[PDB]
RNA sequence: UGGCGGUAGCGU
DNA sequence: GGAAGATCGAAAAAAGCACGCTACCGCCCGCGTGGTGGTG
DNA sequence: CACCACCACGCGGGCGGTAGCGTGCTTTTTTCGATCTTCC
């Protein structure tokens, strides 16, 4: 009832709670509109680093 | 006990007593009647 | 009129005064007619399977080489009977066989030449069949598919009464709802611009659809606006003067013509000037140039010299633009006639807002709105636009939909196409524009003429059509695989989609509800129920207030009182008594045509829409028997409103006083003396009464009990007239008359009554005969009485001697005091049957078996069990006793079925179902052999009748030929056939008769063999189970405190005390009353119909008492005849007439012995007995007219200070028993996740301490109590164990510990990317 | 952890759905596929698609349907994600933390207990035995009738004779909390002392029903058993019914007679003018009670009796004063249950509902709490007994209909005909004529109600020793309306007079009212019109 | 040895 | 004297929709491929 | 003995289709393109 497990993700995935729950935490932190955020997360546009 | 469904040119005095006025400024007209400019 | 055989046994006195002109129709006709329309063969493809096949077939392959077409369909006979389906648990259905033609054309010549034509018959699933009672047998269970009240397809205009824009402006909108397709909406924005939406998506300007319809701007302006020609004269740019264009405007320009100054500048226009210009017929008017600047051009104007456009269409004009147009030589200019209140410029403003300017742009925009993200292509956009509304495969405006569409648009044509067109959309938008302008009105959404009723047949046809189009797609895919020359049509199609859709509709639908088998009234009400909560309809939460209201159009179609009390109030309604359905699905009600004042007898069925035009009179209107109203001012209703009208202005007459109410409401006597709310409660609780072990007729009724009893299939009704050849407690054999004889038939009808079979509500269904040997019967006469039925009359409750008085607070608020004689006489005792199933399946290790012995149990446990491991029939059992002994290998573990705790009763039936191949035990062999014996007995009786006839013929032939009757009578019967006479035609006919006898015997033994094979055919089960054993336990529930009892007027209550017989109040004669009721309920709950009924009941009982006395003194038949005739003749202008002089002096005695328990009284729901009639009946019975007698206290013996109301009332025992509600738990099982106690009574579980109780505890100083509720009793396992141990040892101390639910929540939150912990510091 | 998402067996060879397990399986599948693709040195498009699908699966597991379409399971509905088991009404917070199912609880229908005291409630024997099982085990082991607790259950479920005595011992002073399903306010749950009864229904004191908002027509109540010393202490001291006398919302009393006590007290405290035994002088209330029981004097006889009343002085004790008062036999009988401190003016009246409430309030203010509880119990007992003795009943002749009502109705018809003729003449518009019709119909209804009330209240014209006298009527309907036991002026007026104007659902008033009483026969139109308001309400 | 969904009903 | 700031109206998205209880049924992959066992 | 029939089964996911599906509630927050404004 108390022992937990874990899965090692092959690639990082964004947390939906910190992305889609308005106001978006990731978008507010990065000062970028949410549309760019989830068009970059889901492999539709490139973002410069 | 509540409900939800959505369904004067003069002042009448019923008791006996004096009349007081609050935050009033007025002026006496030609006939002497008081008209309030507030 | 001569009474029927069952009616002559007990004639009910009728106090109705207005003669009836239309008999009550069949109650269950709405379901049966719809199903017949669904299944009956139709030469024209309009309804049912034929219509669906014609809509889908023919089927064309991908290439024009092969095709499949439908010819005819035939429904085969069901394999199992309805009773057999119910017993075996299989679905009552019939096979569907369809004739299909596969046509293979010529590959070389595809112009139409054919190569092969193949005919075949193929099976494509089983269609469930509706029984004679309008119900379905799905998986062995009775189901009812209720009708759905939905929105009729068509175009509907409405608006919001200032709900939006915060300014109070009305935004008109119009919706085109099809039967199958997409929804098109046209809305008005706050800025007075028309917009169009498809399927409630993002709006677009309303000119986009017009542009996509190959309409240019000039055509749109011509269609939606009036044209004014600004013809360029020598000067002043005169127009054509149309006076209708000068209504209510500002005349800023000087109106002069023919040298007369009609209107000067700055003068407004009223009716006088309009009259003046109309009379002057002015056509040419001088106009200022600036007046042109305020207009809008209509069509494009181009320059001929330069080949360029001077002006486009639909923009505001300007001085420079008009100067350029004038200098270009265009002496003719066109403009729009626009008014600020009469003809608004909505279309022009929408076009200006509209960005598109061509058909292709509009199509691309429509495609982008419909499918965002996809690349807009010309072909894709064109295909989508064509398939949206102009394709029969995607859009279907039904025949009723087309009729409503044309009616809303004022069109004389009804037989239109099922798809939309340019004209339809243009007319709809024009009507919306006119409504916005002011000419026109919005439609009533809740109007019953705008609401359709869909029955079981329509929904079944729709589901079959869905399955059929799925099968059509599959067969279209399959047909293009080549090599069609060696393939029959049988393998082309697949029955999986059709069968799956049919099963889903009939078993897993919101309207295929479990049949309510509490009583015949419950079944009748359920079958005649209309629910707006089905698919494609309303929802219980977002229903609203307006829809639940009682619309005026509900008069005569929907019962205003019979509706559930709760969340689904108004959404579920009951059909009226005389209400029926149109061919389009609209409800209609009967009326009597009134011509020239006199009321005729011809019946016209008027719908909701057409009833508004006529003025409909009232049933409660006095007539002089000549058809003329005695009063000039008759109360009528013209258009949803009541008013007084002249006697010569009436158009129609109400057909009956029961037209408004439903059957449940019409079953309530003295309804007009009860409040509407109380009537609603009484109607709702009338169908919750469980049947008692003895049916008691209502002393006071309404006369509708016979119809309810007969129409419901709970009673056995003779199919053909004749005499009762053999009556028995379980079967009836009727020898039919020679008139109703069939050729080649013995002529005997066998009715096997159902005895003690559990209902859907775990009640008892039992039929008892009401006929004797040699008693003649006729068609329609009842032979057996079903549950809650007495002599063919509905009997839901019992007649009870009640007294209205307070009794020491034992009837304080609503409680009921019940005498011990009620329990002693078992008046309200009921029988409840519960079914328990033991399932022997196949496991991975091995198959479990039903066996006698059980590991680790004593010998006394198996005493009830037989050698086969099944409990003996008739063996009394209690909680925890073994019913079916079953073990499962692990050597084996216990899995035997046991009686649930707190459940007792007697085993009355055991049914064993065995899968094919699995061996049958001794009990199964016994059950099948009893069934075989019963079938053999029936067929044997048939054989004896037929062979007796044949042997009588043989004896007649022999006595005609050899006249050896003396020798024949002394010889065995077979020797008559074995003997041979002299050689003539007599020998030939003897041989023919012997051959006929032999072939008849062969046919009957073949029938017996077929019946035996059907009995032991072997039913299949679920995959994995090899045996099922069902055990039925019957228990008797007696009345006890806490049980809910109610009358027919909503006076519900709970039994508070079973008073001793000697303690109950008694009258002068010493007879105690049975029920004591609180008078305090009457003044608040305004239901006077109680007291009146009580009074009437007393009178009825008094009459019976007198008759009983006349029977106890062995008086002559003349006195009984005279007294009963006097009793029946009592009244004032009563339609019922009873003549006892034609009763043959023997039926009078039977009638008297039937009435000795109280003469029944029929009180029509709105034409009942007045107070004077009740007082006269009381005087006939030698009872006080006031209805109040002097009572004495049972205990002290002192007379009560005031007379009390003592009478007889019909009491009903509702299906809310205290033993089914009482529950208590100290410690039991807990949930495996939250570690909390389970919920419910079937499983041992505790009550829920909800949030509101926690708030209540917090409002107190309850802190330790709250912690105790939260932790030590629910979640903390260690706390629970410690508390239990401490109480066991005698210490009342607690350890709150840590609730497990919080730990579960913490783990659940930690499962996300969020860390949460309980810090210590 | 797996135990929080268990795979329960279906007892048929298969298992449950476990949407969490399905989402985890999908996530694992996506992760493994992505790992295999990375190990294979995949081109950009394939790894991009796999990563996007894995991200979508992770989002669905964390919050199904948050961004895109929800993953559909085998039931053709969205699967339950991790966020779905935390939020909402069905989430953990509102279903297993703020409220939960509790042991030592039961539920049963309610029944009036007239013999019960204010602090007592009737509990079924079987329910009490089930609820108090551990206490019975403990008492049995303490007294030594069993050797092991298994033997304790074996004596319990077989229902031995001593088990009833043990159960009676363990419930002697163990309060039980009774709660109704809608717990609207604090008084929705109250503590009572259990009294073992035969049956399956819980017996409830009538006087607490108003606190519970409970009526005896099928309502059910839940009983909880405190099982710690602290909880019993707060049940006795905080949640006890005797403690709750005033509503916390406004301070008004919550225990008032409602239906039969009021009627009984009203009938007892009433006077005729020629009743049996009128005019005699009695030595005290006991003599009046003896005369009433012996039948020598009527309950309404106006007599003169000697009574002693105790008044509270400044020092706080009671000083007695004996005097002869002109009263009735019933009032003298009722005086015997009034405590000493209260004066005699409380019972020397008709004693309606308001009078009883005022008398109880004065008793509470002057005497205290325990005397107030005793007085309330005695008032309820006496009211029930004398309501039973009165034998009041409702009959069809009680609702007397005056002919002046018919004359007024005919005059109203004449006036409405005149108004309609004036409208036909064109001198009055539709709105004003409709308003005038409504006004005249309201006036006619008021006149009918006034005439009916005047007939009802003083119909009794009875003869005194010499001549006639018009006194207050004894009509049962009128007594019920006047005493306040049940009904008001409007309901009695609907019963006997015209039902008045009725409103169609949109809110407007129909021109023609219901001019038929409930005693008389409403036609189809009147019933159909009334159904509009009934359905609206 | 549980969950989900639908249906109907009871008390408010 | 034309692009940031402010406004702003419409479109979309998210959150909520009383409590307690009773009874019933329907369902709790999939599918359609391939490995492997039976076979003419 | 390589060919058909039975059960593992594997990854697969929205399904079935030569496309859409959706259609009777109210309140709050975001946001996003369009519009007017004003000064650097
Ligand atoms: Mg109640």
């Amino acid at each position: 009832r108390e022992r937990m497990g874990h899965i090692e993700l092959a690639s990082p995935t964004a947390h939906i709670w910190f992305l889609k729950s308005l106001p978006s935490r990731i978008g507010l932190l990065l000062d970028m509109p949410l549309r760019d955020i989830e068009r970059v997360l889901y492999f539709e546009s490139y973002v410069v680093i | 006990q509540l409900t939800m469904r959505t369904f004067e040119s003069s002042i009448q005095v019923k008791n006996k007593g004096s009349i007081k006025l609050s935050n009033v400024k007025s002026v006496v007209n030609s006939s002497g009647k008081l008209v309030i400019t507030s | 009129m001569v009474y029927s055989y069952t009616e002559k046994k007990r004639i009910r006195k009728d106090f109705g005064k207005r003669p009836q002109v239309l008999d009550v129709p069949y109650l269950l006709s709405i379901q049966l007619d719809s199903f017949q329309k669904f299944i009956e063969q139709d030469p024209e493809g309009q309804y049912g399977l034929e219509a669906a096949f014609r809509s889908v077939f023919p089927i064309q392959s991908y290439s024009g080489n092969s095709e499949l077409q439908y010819v005819s369909y035939r429904l085969g006979e069901p394999v199992f009977d309805v009773q057999e389906c119910q017993i075996r648990g299989v679905t009552y259905s019939a096979p569907l066989r369809v004739k299909l033609r596969l046509v293979i054309y010529e590959r070389e010549a595809p112009e139409g030449t054919v190569k092969d034509i193949k005919e075949q018959e193929v099976y494509m699933g089983e269609i469930p069949l509706m029984t004679d009672n309008g119900t379905f047998v799905i998986n062995g269970t009775e189901r009812v598919i209720v009708s759905q009240l939905h929105r009729s397809p068509g175009v509907f205009f409405d608006s919001d009464k200032g709900k939006t824009h915060s300014s109070g402006k009305v935004l008109y909108n119009a919706r085109i709802i099809p039967y199958r397709g997409s929804w098109l909406d046209f809305e008005f924005d706050p800025k007075d611009n028309l917009f169009v939406r498809i399927d409630r998506r993002r709006k677009l300007p309303a000119t986009i659809i017009l542009r996509a319809l190959n309409y240019t701007t000039e055509q749109i302006l011509d269609l939606f606006f009036e044209k004014v020609i600004f013809e360029i004269r020598d000067n002043k740019l005169q127009m054509e003067l149309v006076p209708e264009r000068l209504r209510g405007e500002t005349a800023s320009f000087d109106i002069e013509a023919n040298g007369k100054v009609y209107v000067e500048k700055g003068r407004r226009i009223t009716a006088r000037h309009i009259r003046q210009l109309e009379k002057d017929d002015v056509k040419l008017i001088e106009v200022p140039v600036e007046y042109i600047a305020g207009k809008v051009v209509a069509k494009d104007y181009i320059d001929e010299s330069t080949g360029e456009l001077i002006c486009a269409a639909n923009m505001e004009l300007s001085l420079d633009l008009l100067a350029k147009l004038s200098q270009s030589g265009h002496k003719r200019i066109e403009t729009l006639f626009t008014n600020d209140l009469d003809h608004g410029p909505y279309i022009s403003e929408t076009l200006r807002v509209d960005p598109t300017n061509d058909r292709l742009s509009a199509l691309v925009e429509i495609y982008r709105m419909m499918r965002p993200g996809e690349p807009p292509t010309r072909e894709a956009a064109e295909s989508l636009f064509e398939n949206l509304f102009f394709s029969e495969d995607r859009y279907d405006l039904s025949a009723v939909g087309r009729m409503k569409f044309n009616r809303s648009l004022l069109r004389e044509e009804i037989e239109g196409s099922g798809i939309l067109s340019k004209d339809d959309i243009i007319d709809v938008m024009k009507k919306l524009i006119d409504i916005r302008n002011g000419k026109g009105e919005v439609d009533d959404i809740d109007h019953l003429g705008n609401r359709r009723i869909r029955s079981v047949g329509e929904m079944a046809e729709n589901q079959f059509r869905v399955g059929l189009v799925r099968v059509e797609r599959a067969v279209k895919e399959r047909l293009s695989l080549g090599d069609l020359d060696t393939l029959m049509p049988q393998d082309m199609i697949n029955a999986k989609p059709i069968s799956a859709a049919v099963k889903e509709f009939f078993g897993s639908s919101q309207l295929s509800q479990f049949m309510d088998q509490n009583n015949p009234l419950s079944e009748i009400t359920h079958k005649r129920r209309i629910s707006a909560l089905g698919p494609g309809g309303l929802t219980r939460e977002r229903a609203g207030f307006e829809v639940r209201d009682v619309h005026p159009t509900h008069y005569g179609r929907v019962c205003p009182i019979e509706t559930p009390e709760g969340p689904n109030i108004g959404l579920i309604n009951s059909l009226s008594v005389y209400a029926q359905t149109n061919e389009y699905g609209f409800l209609e009600t009967p009326y009597r045509k009134v011509t020239d004042g006199v009321v005729t007898d011809e019946i016209h069925y008027l719908s909701a829409i057409e009833e508004g035009n006529y003025v409909i009179a009232q049933a409660n209107s006095n007539l002089d028997e000549e058809g003329h109203f005695v009063e000039d001012l008759v109360t009528c209703r013209s258009k949803g409103e009541s008013s007084l009208f002249s006697r010569d202005q009436v158009d129609y007459m109400d057909v009956s006083t029961q037209q408004v109410v439903s059957v449940g409401a019409s079953l309530i006597p003295f309804l007009e003396h009860d409040d509407a709310n109380r009537a609603l409660m009484g109607a709702n609780m009338q169908r919750q009464a469980v049947p008692t072990l003895r049916a008691d007729k209502p002393l006071v009724g309404t006369g509708m009990e016979r119809a309810v009893a007969v129409d419901s299939g709970v009673t056995a009704v003779a199919k053909r007239g004749g005499v009762v050849q053999y009556v028995d407690a379980s079967r009836i054999v009727i020898k039919v008359n020679e008139d109703e004889m069939y050729p080649g038939e013995a002529g005997i009808d066998i009715y096997n009554l159902t005895k003690y079979t559990r209902s859907n509500q775990n009640t008892c269904i039992n039929q008892m005969p009401c006929v004797s040997l040699g008693e003649p019967v006729e068609r329609g006469d009842v032979l057996a009485d079903g549950p809650s039925t007495d002599l063919g009359e509905l009997a839901l409750g019992q007649n009870m001697r009640v007294a209205f008085m307070p009794w020491n607070g034992y009837n304080f608020e609503d409680s009921i005091l019940v005498s011990e004689r009620v329990v002693q006489e078992d008046r309200f005792t009921t029988i409840h049957i519960q079914e328990l199933a033991c399932v022997s399946r196949d496991t991975k290790l091995g198959p479990e078996e039903i066996t006698a012995d059980i590991p680790n149990v004593g010998e006394a446990a198996l005493s009830k069990l037989d050698e086969s491991g099944i409990v003996y029939i008739g063996a009394e059992v209690t909680g925890g006793d073994i019913l079916v002994g079953k073990v499962t290998p692990k050597d084996v573990k216990d899995s035997s079925l046991r009686v649930p705790n707190g459940v007792s009763g007697t085993v009355i039936d055991v049914q064993v179902f065995t899968r094919d191949g699995v061996e049958k035990d001794k009990r199964a062999l016994e059950i099948e052999e009893m069934q075989l014996k019963q079938a053999k007995k029936d067929l044997s009786e048939e054989l004896q009748i037929l062979e007796a006839g044949l042997f009588s013929r043989i004896r007649a032939v022999l006595v005609a030929g050899g006249v050896e009757a003396e020798k024949l009578d002394k010889l065995p019967r077979d020797r008559w056939l074995e003997l041979g006479l002299t050689d003539e035609e007599k020998q030939n006919q003897l041989e023919q008769l012997a051959e006929q006898y032999d072939e008849l015997k062969h046919e009957f033994e073949k029938k017996l063999e077929a019946k035996r094979r059907k009995i032991t055919q072997g039913d299949d089960l679920a995959p994995g189970v090899l045996k099922i054993v069902k055990v039925y336990l019957a228990v008797k529930r007696r009345i006890q405190p806490g049980d809910k009892m109610a009358g027919r007027h909503g006076n519900k209550g709970v039994i508070s005390k079973i008073n001793p017989i000697e303690d109950m109040p008694y009258d002068e004669n010493g007879t105690p009353v049975d029920i004591v009721l609180n008078p305090l309920g009457v003044p608040s709950r305004m239901n006077i119909g109680q007291i009146l009924e009580t009074h009437l009941g007393m009178a009825a009982k008094g009459i019976g008492d007198k008759i009983n006395a006349m029977l106890k003194q062995q008086q002559e038949v003349a006195k009984l005849r005279e007294f009963i005739q006097r009793a029946y003749d009592l009244g004032a202008d009563v339609r019922q007439k009873v003549d006892l002089s034609t009763f043959s002096d023997e039926e009078v005695m039977r009638l008297a012995e039937n009435l000795r328990k109280g003469m029944p009284i029929a009180t029509p729901v709105f034409d009942g007995a007045k107070e004077a009639e009740i007082k006269e009946l009381l005087k006939l019975g030698d009872l006080p007219t006031s209805g109040q007698i002097r009572l004495y206290d049972g205990r002290t013996g002192e007379q009560f200070e005031r007379p009390v109301t003592v009478g007889y009332m019909y009491m009903l025992k509702l299906n809310h028993l205290v033993d089914d509600k009482m529950h208590a738990r100290s410690t039991g099982s807990y949930s495996l996740v939250t570690q909390q106690p389970l919920g419910g009574k079937a499983q041992f579980g505790g009550q829920r301490f909800g949030e509101m109780e926690v708030w209540a505890l917090e409002a107190y100083g309850a802190a330790y109590t709250l912690q105790e509720m939260l932790t030590v009793k629910s979640d903390d396992v260690n706390g629970r164990t410690k508390m239990y141990k401490n109480i066991v040892d005698g210490n009342h101390q607690m350890e709150p510990g840590m609730p497990e639910s919080f730990n579960v929540l913490l783990k659940e939150i930690r499962s996300l990317g969020i860390n949460i912990e309980l810090e210590d510091e | 952890p797996p135990d929080l998402r268990p795979l329960v067996p279906l007892d048929g060879g298969r298992f449950a759905t476990s949407d969490l397990n399905d989402l985890y399986r999908r996530v694992i599948n996506r992760n493994n596929r992505l790992k295999r693709l990375l190990d294979l040195a995949a081109p950009d498009i394939i790894v991009r698609n796999e990563k996007r699908m894995l991200q979508e699966a992770v989002d669905a597991l964390l919050d199904n349907g948050r961004r895109g379409r929800a993953i559909t399971g085998s039931n053709k509905r969205p699967l339950k994600s991790l966020a779905d088991m935390i939020k909402g009404k069905q989430g953990r917070f509102r279903q297993n933390l703020l409220g939960k199912r509790v042991d030592y609880s039961g539920r049963s229908v309610i029944t009036v207990g007239p013999y019960l005291r204010l602090h007592q409630c009737g509990l079924p024997k079987k329910m009490a035995l089930e609820l108090f099982k551990p206490f019975i085990y403990g008492k049995l082991e303490l007294r030594g009738l069993a050797t092991t607790i298994k033997a304790a259950k074996k004596m319990v479920e077989r229902e031995e004779a001593v088990v009833w005595d043990i159960l009676d011992e363990v419930i002697r002073e163990h309060p039980v909390l009774l709660n109704r399903a809608p717990t609207l306010h604090r008084l929705g749950i109250q503590a009572f002392e259990p009294v073992l009864i035969e049956g399956k229904a819980i017996q409830l004191h009538p006087l607490v029903c108003a606190a519970y908002n409970a009526d005896f027509d099928g309502d059910q109540m839940a009983v909880h058993v405190p099982l710690t010393l602290e909880a019993q202490l707060e049940a006795r001291a905080l949640m006890m019914s005797t403690n709750n006398i005033l509503s916390p919302a406004n301070g008004e009393p919550i225990i008032v007679p409602s239906q039969d006590v009021v009627l009984g007290l009203y009938y007892m405290t009433r006077d005729c003018v020629n009743a049996k035994g009128e005019g005699m002088v009695l030595t005290g209330p006991k003599e009046a009670e003896r005369l009433y029981r012996s039948g020598l004097a009527s309950l309404h006889a106006r007599v003169k009796v000697r009574i002693t009343e105790y008044e509270k002085d400044a020092n706080g004790e009671l000083v007695a004063k004996t005097s002869l008062k002109d009263t009735t036999v019933g009032r003298a009988i009722l005086w015997m249950i009034v405590p000493k401190g209260l004066p005699y003016s409380i019972v020397n009246q008709a004693l309606g509902k308001k009078a009883i409430s005022k008398m109880l309030n004065t008793c509470y203010r002057i005497l205290g709490l325990k005397p107030t509880v005793i007085f309330a119990d005695q008032i309820m007992y006496t009211g029930f007994a004398y309501a039973a003795r009165s034998g009041a009943s409702v009959g069809i002749d009680d609702m007397v209909i005056p002919e002046k009502k018919h004359e007024i109705i005919s005059e109203a018809e004449a006036e409405v005909a005149e108004i309609q003729e004036q409208f036909q003449s064109g001198l009055v518009t539709a709105g004003e004529r409709y308003n005038k019709v409504i006004d005249i119909w309201a006036a006619a209804n008021d006149r009918v109600s006034k005439a009916m009330m005047d007939n009802l209240q003083t119909e009794t014209v009875i003869n005194r020793d010499g001549q006639e006298e018009k006194q207050v009527s004894f009509n049962s309907i009128y007594m019920m309306a006047d005493s306040g036991a049940r009904g008001s002026a409007a309901q009695i007026r609907q019963l006997a007079g015209m039902r008045g104007l009725m409103a169609k659902p949109d809110g407007s008033i129909i021109e023609t009212p219901i001019t038929a009483n409930f005693r008389e026969g409403l036609n189809v139109l009147q019933y159909f019109i009334s159904t509009h308001g009934a359905r609206k309400g």
